[PDB]
């Protein structure tokens, strides 16, 4: 809100290399994130001696820190391409639920609910702009690595090692020894000098 | 659920097992499949599998 | 230093530009477009205070109107006669007047070129081409002129990063405290004219840029480090990238 | 026309006691008035009753002429062509029968019959037709015979099943379960060759609108004009702004092919033959001293002057007689030898007369299809080149290909209907034809008969054609008319099945999978496929959302045409817009007239039709606020939902805000006590809420009580909406946030993603893997599962309500159990989406 | 100043190119019309009463023909290929006499296209009238013309032809009548109403790599299930 | 452009010797005398302008889907206005039904 009112008053000036709306945009996705303190209440809530879900993010098991914060404490802004949600209805307004310049940042995208807490439509339909990419993209995941894989394989597979430990195409070398050291990838140990 | 057999039904022109279950065919070792086992160097799996259980045969060439 | 090196043409410091066929006029006789008839007022000014910049004879019947977005000028802090200086060093065949680079609202700045005639005796190459096509011609290489920053990369950043030394002890000293400037755009040649840049150390990230400059040793390594970018931090192991 | 019914005053509506359980019967209630999939059989059942006989008694009269190849008589010789004419008159449609093989009267055809026997579920075509045949001689002269046909059958047309046309529609509940039909279901699917076939909902794009894409052209702005109702012909022009500087105007129909015409040979072939006004058609002025004039008539000039290779001959040409013959040369494609007929001076008038009917009834025909309408017409081809070029100007950005404000949504009625059009001219006109050609060749025309000429006809349709037009609609069916195998899994499936949307570069194939910031009411937010190519591509409609049919538009036209408020097209000049500032109106994309006040007439129409008396309650009404245009929308396929209207006291507010300034302007210190507070409320109550469950109040009655009103996606831009009733009740007395209607939150989910309990507490990526689990889940596939014989169909005995169960269980069977789970590490058998089931 | 219409410049133009007086107040309204009916003048529709009438364009249009064709006159020096219209009725004449005809000949655009301008937005039924008496007035200026000698029958000529060929090429816009409709060559000919021809694709129509598709992807289509995210 | 005073097509313009010539394809010739002195031109920052968002300024009042601001028109004294942002600079205008708008228009 502080930004808001300084862009109402015309005290947003962005650097060199900026636009206002670039800058004012750097400043919003700043100003929403989490602090570290957010676990503060969530540890609170928690026994860690007990807590079943907090084990098994701790330990390694399954989940992640922001896991347990959305499903806590908040799930925050909305993130697509590094962005806030653009504003895609009718030259303004990202929903039919906020107005045109409209200037809260819940009508960018930032969910201030937990799941455990539910989402309000608003924030249902801002998490599925964002969900909808994962299974844009996890579809994409196959044809575009199929693609660059047949490509990289079929200008690689005739590299093979010769007796001289050497890569080459048939006669023509590629590399004088494999790997620069002629050892196998699988024989390797990290090992501090 | 799928498991065939050494033997069943061929096409005509490649003289490979057909497709799939429905068929009663085999099942494919694909593009990929082969990849893996040249990288792994088995390739007398590769001769008993796409030549011995797929269509290999002798050609005589002068 | 990072925003000394910012790729500013003349054609983003521009609201508007107009291509007029009008020559000199050092009276208030001649013929001018009507709309800017005006702009005779501030001529006399700049007669009146430029006693060496006279206009020339060779002066032909064509003339580019041009009106500077304040805006921008003042965002990217660049002065009046930093666009003048630069545009008469690199443009030798035409002639420049402009206004006073006025604080007051609603008082635009104009800039006006009269060409010259030797800018109709260069094109000969391609003789199917009439004055206008040529004078259109002057007018597009008059928007590219560079007036700050070297030509392709648009933003240029500050990051902090962290390298090693060797001290005087001969311990190993990871210092943090260094600042280089990540550049948006690649042009190893234009980084290493400048003499505020290492020309030793310059890290591009385009492997065609570094093929032509460097060798085909340094693109190897180029192409050794994006793909390392590309992978993260699960990549392969080193021999799969060589 | 002032609106009349004024409602008691908002600050007096007892709503505080409403809960979000109770909205949901707002959501029931919109459920029951538009059905889960009844659109389907509102929308065939137009095409049965009016759409066929519309296109068979109107958009296929034949008027040919053949040359007469007969050369054995003096008669013979002057006769030199024929000219085949005819039309139908009666068409009728009949429900399904079958033979039985008693070589007797047909009897019924039961939609089980048909699916055990592998028969098709088709219903009778019955056709009059009266045809003209005219022999020409050398001399001049020409006879003329006239045959009348009575009604016959052509074909068999397919019968959606539930529709008027189907047996189950004369049945009662009993006796359809009876006849091994299933008595819960509600239809929408066609029987074809023993299988069941959904012809699913198609994206379109809006008619009678410019959509402008950029691509050696630069941009491109398409428009496709259709003369008004949905089964009339349309005819798309495409306006390239190419790098050579031209603008071309190329007319895609059933006449012209592909060909790009400079853009002012089009005005100077309707007699706009001056400069100076060809170009003020499309800068409105030519004294205007504005910018954006300045880059309009610098880009028009340049145009002009451009060499097209192909119509050079008449570029220079300021005889519109010479560019008519000219082009009628080009788009004639019959005229294979040019100067052989020139010198005759009534072929030169029949190529002319032949090109102006052509171009009259093909260029833009919803503004006209007459003479009258050429200046008219040449008006509104100017508006689409000056909005081109707003976008080339940068001035306005090109069209959201991925809005609903600007898209369709077509069902079998639409979608049968071109395929019918393409089918019924291959396998009834054609053989017709070729029939007629081969009895005058081997029969004079002067013997021929009353009796030969009907013969003629109907053997001409034999066994060969009467299969292709239901085989043929039966391929259209199947092979997909986007449609789809009706696949019953379980009921949720087969619903949902019935309300999916389908559709017809790698940037360009993300951007259609997202979901779309129109979406929100109107298209599920959460039900996509989660795995594959289809991720995002077909679309569910959300639980309130319905589509529209077309509505009375010749009412409302003259309507607003009879308004005071409204200038006709006819009386204002182009000057007369621009310098007065009017606003351009427009119903169904035709524009009519000019008013002074855009807002206030949008705003005067949205009050009268809530009265619902003098402008129908499903019409959109949309106030273009960046250019000031008012849209009226009446056409088939806009998405419509219901949203409960929020009143305020806006003018009673903004009024004490005067008496509170008058008064301390004269020094008054209490003039803070002048001013009231602000409500917003919306009318519905909980007594409300409580009589639609007791079936005494309708969706219906609260349109008609102007409680709530139906919302499209093009009219939704002019929306407000307040997510919930809680939202409104938070901003109560917020005067910065007026809402123009209150959201029940349920309504964004479609079907199937309302199963999942609590669904806003879930991740929602896992709410759309359940909108795809939920259909492939075992249960009671369907209710007439004994008399069926299917393929790959799962019957799970046992099915429960779940103890925590949703909305969408009111509409659906529940397909699953309650197990009791444990939440557990048990030997490490469940790990890795492992589960451990019991034995027993 | 106060403009009336006068039907003798009508009357008078009709009998110098020796057809009924209809033929010239029936310009642009003779589509759809017989040319028998429209010499009788039967069949004539009534005068405009709509700014938008294509009539008032249809009138507009001949004059400027008339205008631009008479220009092409005065100035045929300046051409360097002169119009087939031109040529041969200056063929006749030498250098200097072709680079005449601009100071002996009359400017016939006085004050047209202003006028036609204020009569269409304000009356319509007086502009298709005064684009119609212009027309006649510009011809029987070009006609009685009679100082140089030299130029009275190269200029009366041209009023004849440019005037006929306004009114042919409007005649050709009227309803044929019998001819044979083989001439164009191709075995049939169709009407505008015809259906019969009509192009199949424009019904079912509504007016490289894929990034999805599994190309390069050697997998079954049975084990798609594999792909899933979940 | 230049209209031809008798066919009213769009003259050819060309330059000879300081002057600019209009020729039409009627033979026509004219000269310009003044407002035909502008061979090309180009406005930058189209998208943005004041005289693209009049019309939607003009109506931003009586638009019911525009933010709301709780401050008191100067003018009518009404306890609120209309707040729009245009352009990539964020520009903030401030209008109210009466007429009332903020940067002086
Ligand atoms: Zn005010």
């Amino acid at each position: 809100e502080e930004i808001n009112n300084r862009l109402l008053h015309g005290d947003i000036m962005p650097p060199i290399g900026l636009t206002t709306h670039d800058f004012y945009e750097k400043l919003q996705l700043n100003a929403l994130k989490f602090p570290d303190r957010i676990l503060k209440p969530i540890m609170n809530s928690i026994n860690p001696e007990t807590n079943g879900l907090f084990q098994m993010v701790a330990t390694g098991a399954k989940g992640s820190n922001p896991n347990m914060i959305h499903i806590m404490a908040g799930i925050g802004q909305i993130e697509i391409n590094t962005q806030r949600i653009q504003p895609q209805f009718s030259f303004g307004r990202t929903l039919v639920y906020y107005p045109r310049f409209a200037l809260e940042a819940q009508a960018y995208g930032f969910i201030c609910n937990s799941y455990i807490a539910g989402l309000t439509s608003p924030e249902f339909i801002f998490g599925e702009m964002n969900g909808r990419f994962d299974l844009i993209n996890k579809a994409l995941s196959t044809s575009s690595t199929g693609y660059a894989n047949r490509k990289a394989i079929f200008g690689l597979q005739s590299c093979i090692v010769d007796y001289y430990r050497r890569v080459s195409i048939d006669t023509r070398l590629v590399q004088q020894l494999y790997g620069e050291d002629g050892l196998d990838a699988r024989q390797l140990e990290t090992v501090r000098f | 659920r799928y498991a065939v057999a050494s033997y069943g039904p061929t096409d005509a022109l490649t003289g490979q097992p057909l497709d799939g279950k429905r068929s009663h065919g085999g099942l494919r070792l694909g593009e990929m499949e082969h990849w893996v086992l040249t990288a792994q160097g088995a390739m007398q799996t590769i001769i008993e599998k796409s030549h011995d259980d797929s269509d290999g045969c002798i050609s005589y060439i002068c | 230093i990072a925003n000394s090196i910012e790729l500013i043409t003349f054609e983003r410091l521009i609201l508007q530009w107009h291509l007029l066929y009008e020559t000199y006029s050092s009276t208030k006789k001649n013929v001018m477009y009507p709309d800017f008839a005006s702009d005779v007022e501030w001529m006399t000014d700049f007669l009146e205070n430029h006693p060496l910049l006279q206009p020339p004879e060779d002066i032909a019947n064509w003339c580019i109107r041009l009106e500077l977005n304040k805006t921008t000028m003042i965002l990217k802090s660049i002065s009046l006669e930093s666009i003048i200086n630069s545009l008469r060093a690199k443009h030798p065949n035409t002639y420049i007047m402009h206004s006073v680079e006025n604080t007051a609202s609603g008082i635009p700045i104009i800039i006006r070129i009269y060409l010259r005639e030797s800018a109709f005796r260069r094109s000969t190459n391609t003789r199917m081409a009439t004055d206008e096509k040529i004078a259109v011609n002057v007018v597009d290489k008059l928007l590219n002129s560079t007036i700050r920053g070297i030509p392709g990369i648009k933003n240029a950043n500050v990051v902090k990063l962290m390298r090693h030394r060797v001290d005087a002890q001969g311990k190993l000293v990871r210092l943090d405290n260094i600042y280089a400037i990540k550049t948006n755009g690649t042009n190893i040649f234009g980084a290493m004219l400048d003499d505020n840049i290492d020309p030793y150390t310059i890290v591009s990230s385009s492997i065609g840029d570094t093929m032509e400059l460097y060798g085909i040793e340094a693109a190897r390594q180029k192409i050794i480090s994006e793909i390392r970018t590309v992978m993260g931090d699960k990549g392969p192991n080193h021999r799969h990238l060589l | 026309l002032r609106p009349q019914i004024t409602y008691g005053p908002i600050e007096t509506v007892d709503n505080e006691e409403l809960t979000e359980a109770d909205m949901l019967s707002f959501i029931s209630a919109a459920v029951n008035s538009t059905g889960l999939i009844g659109y389907n059989i509102k929308s065939f059942d137009d095409l049965m009753d009016n759409g066929i006989p519309q296109i068979v008694k109107q958009m296929f009269n034949v008027d040919i002429t053949y040359k007469d190849q007969r050369d054995h008589t003096e008669i013979d010789k002057l006769r030199e062509s024929v000219q085949i004419q005819f039309n139908f008159t009666d068409v009728n449609i009949e429900r399904p029968q079958h033979r039985n093989y008693s070589q007797g009267n047909k009897i019924n055809l039961l939609p089980n019959k048909a699916r055990l026997c592998g028969l098709s579920y088709s219903g009778p075509v019955n056709l009059a037709a009266e045809v003209i045949l005219t022999a020409h001689y050398s001399n001049g002269r020409q006879e003329v015979k006239r045959a009348s046909i009575p009604p016959f059958q052509v074909s068999t047309f397919p019968i959606m099943r539930g529709s008027n046309r189907c047996h189950t529609h004369h049945l009662s509940k009993t006796a359809k379960k009876e006849i091994g039909e299933d008595p819960n279901e509600p239809g929408g699917y066609f029987i074809a060759r023993g299988g069941e076939w959904v012809v699913d909902l198609l994206e379109n794009i809006r008619f009678n609108t410019l959509h402008i894409h950029y691509h050696n052209e630069i941009i491109r702005g398409e428009f496709i004009s259709q003369p008004g109702g949905a089964f009339e012909n349309s005819s798309q022009i495409i306006i390239r702004y190419m790098t050579t500087g031209a603008i071309t105007i190329e007319i895609n129909s059933t006449k012209f092919s592909k060909l790009r015409i400079p853009w002012y040979l089009i005005f100077r072939m309707f007699g706009m033959t001056g400069d100076d006004s060809i170009i003020e058609q499309v800068v409105f002025d030519l004294e205007s001293n504005s910018l954006v004039n300045t880059f309009m008539i610098e880009i028009l000039e340049k145009s002009i002057h451009v060499l097209d290779p192909i119509f050079q001959p008449v570029q220079h040409e300021l005889n519109r007689e010479k560019i008519i013959q000219f082009l009628s040369e080009k788009v004639s494609k019959f005229v294979s030898n040019p100067s052989a007929y020139k010198s005759d001076e009534n072929a030169v008038q029949y190529l002319n007369e032949r090109q102006l009917t052509i171009l009259d009834k093909i260029l833009l025909p919803h503004m006209g299809q007459t003479a009258d309408t050429r200046v008219r017409k040449l008006r509104f081809l100017g508006l689409l080149i000056h909005k081109i070029l707003l976008v080339i100007m940068n001035v306005f950005p090109p069209t959201d290909r991925d809005s609903y404000r600007t898209k369709r949504v077509h069902g079998s009625g639409v979608s049968l209907a071109k395929a019918f059009k393409a089918i019924f001219n291959t396998s009834v006109i054609a053989p017709i034809i070729n029939g007629f050609k081969e009895l005058l060749k081997q029969t004079a025309f002067e013997e021929l008969t009353q009796r030969n000429i009907i013969e003629a006809f109907s053997a001409a349709l034999s066994k060969n054609t009467a299969s292709d037009l239901n085989r043929s609609m039966e391929q259209s069916i199947i092979s997909g008319v986007s449609t789809q195998s009706l696949e019953r899994k379980n009921l949720l499936n087969t619903i949902s099945a019935l309300r999916t949307v389908n559709t017809h570069q790698t940037e360009r194939a993300d951007m259609m999978r997202r979901v779309h910031a129109s979406y929100p009411g109107y298209i599920c937010v959460a039900q996509s496929a989660d795995t594959g190519e289809k991720v995002g591509m077909s679309k569910q409609l959300a639980i309130t959302a319905n589509v529209c049919t077309a509505g009375e538009v010749l009412s409302l036209k003259q309507r607003l045409l009879s308004d005071p408020a409204i200038q006709q097209l006819a009386d204002v000049s182009n000057k007369d817009i621009v310098r007065k500032g009017l606003a351009r109106v427009f119903i169904n994309g035709e524009w009519i007239g000019c008013c002074t006040n855009a807002f206030e007439l949008a705003q005067r129409y949205r009050m009268l039709r809530r009265e619902g008396k003098v402008v129908h309650p499903h019409t959109t009404i949309y106030w273009d606020s960046m250019v000031d245009e008012v849209e009226f929308w009446l056409d088939v396929g806009r998405l419509t939902r219901p949203l409960l209207i929020v009143d305020n006291n806006i003018e009673k507010y903004n009024q004490a805000c005067y008496k509170a300034a008058e008064a301390r302007k004269k020094g008054d210190k209490d003039w803070e006590k002048h001013k009231i507070p602000f409500i917003q409320n919306t009318r519905f109550t909980p007594q409300m809420a409580k009589d639609i469950l007791a079936g005494t109040l309708t969706l219906e009655d609260l349109v008609a009580q102007g409680i709530c009103e139906f919302i499209t996606p093009e009219e939704a831009e002019n929306c407000l909406v307040a997510f919930s009733i809680i939202e409104l009740r938070k901003h109560k007395h917020d005067v910065t946030r007026r809402f123009t209607h209150v959201d029940v939150p349920q309504a964004i989910l479609g079907l199937a993603a309302l199963v999942s309990p609590y669904a806003n507490c879930t991740q929602p990526a896992r709410v759309t893997y359940e909108t795809n689990q939920g259909r492939q889940t075992g249960g009671w596939y369907c209710f007439s599962w004994p008399y069926r014989v299917d393929m790959n169909r799962f019957f799970q005995f046992y099915n429960e309500m779940p103890l925590v169960k949703t909305i969408a269980h009111n509409y659906v069977i529940p397909n699953g159990l309650n197990t009791i789970v444990a939440y557990m590490i048990y030997g490490g058998y469940n790990q890795e989406d492992s589960v451990i089931v019991s034995q027993s | 100043e106060p403009w009336t219409f006068d039907y003798g410049k009508i009357i008078k133009t009709a009998k110098i190119l020796d057809i009924s007086p209809a033929v010239i107040e029936a310009i642009g309204a003779m589509e759809g019309r017989s040319y028998a009916d429209i010499r009788e003048g039967q069949g004539a529709p009534p005068p405009p009463t709509s700014m938008d009438d294509p009539r008032l364009m249809a009138v507009d249009s001949a004059v400027r023909i008339f205008l631009y064709n008479y220009n092409c006159l005065r100035h045929v020096s300046t051409f360097n290929k002169p119009p087939i219209h031109v040529e041969r009725l200056v063929k006749h004449l030498s250098y200097e006499e072709k680079e005449d005809l601009e100071k002996v000949l009359p400017n016939v655009v006085n004050e047209y296209h202003t006028t036609f301008k204020h009569l269409r937005v304000t009356d319509p039924a007086s502009a298709l009238l005064y684009s119609i008496e212009f027309l006649c007035i510009s011809f029987l200026t070009l006609y009685e013309i009679k100082e140089p000698s030299w130029v009275v029958n190269i200029v009366r000529e041209f009023a004849l032809t440019e005037l006929n060929t306004i009114i042919q090429s409007e005649k050709l816009l009227s309803k044929p009548g019998a001819f044979n409709f083989m001439i164009f060559g191709e075995d049939f000919v169709c009407s505008g109403e015809d259906s019969s021809m009509d192009d199949i694709s424009a019904y079912s129509s509504p007016g490289l790599d894929d990034p999805f598709s599994i190309e390069d992807v050697d997998i079954s289509l049975d084990v798609l299930d594999n792909l899933a995210p979940q | 452009m230049k209209i031809c005073k008798a066919c009213s097509s769009c003259m050819v313009r060309t330059y000879v010797d300081g002057n600019i010539i209009f020729r039409c394809s009627c033979g026509e010739s004219v000269q310009g005398d003044s407002q035909n002195l502008l061979v090309s031109s180009k406005v930058y920052h189209t998208g943005e302008m004041e005289d693209k968002y009049k019309i939607f300024i003009k109506n931003a009042p009586f638009d019911p889907t525009n933010c709301q601001i709780k401050k008191d028109c100067p003018n009518c004294h009404l306890d609120y206005l209309t707040q729009i942002c245009i352009g990539s600079q964020k520009i903030i205008i401030l209008v109210c039904r009466c007429g009332y708008m903020s940067n002086r228009g």
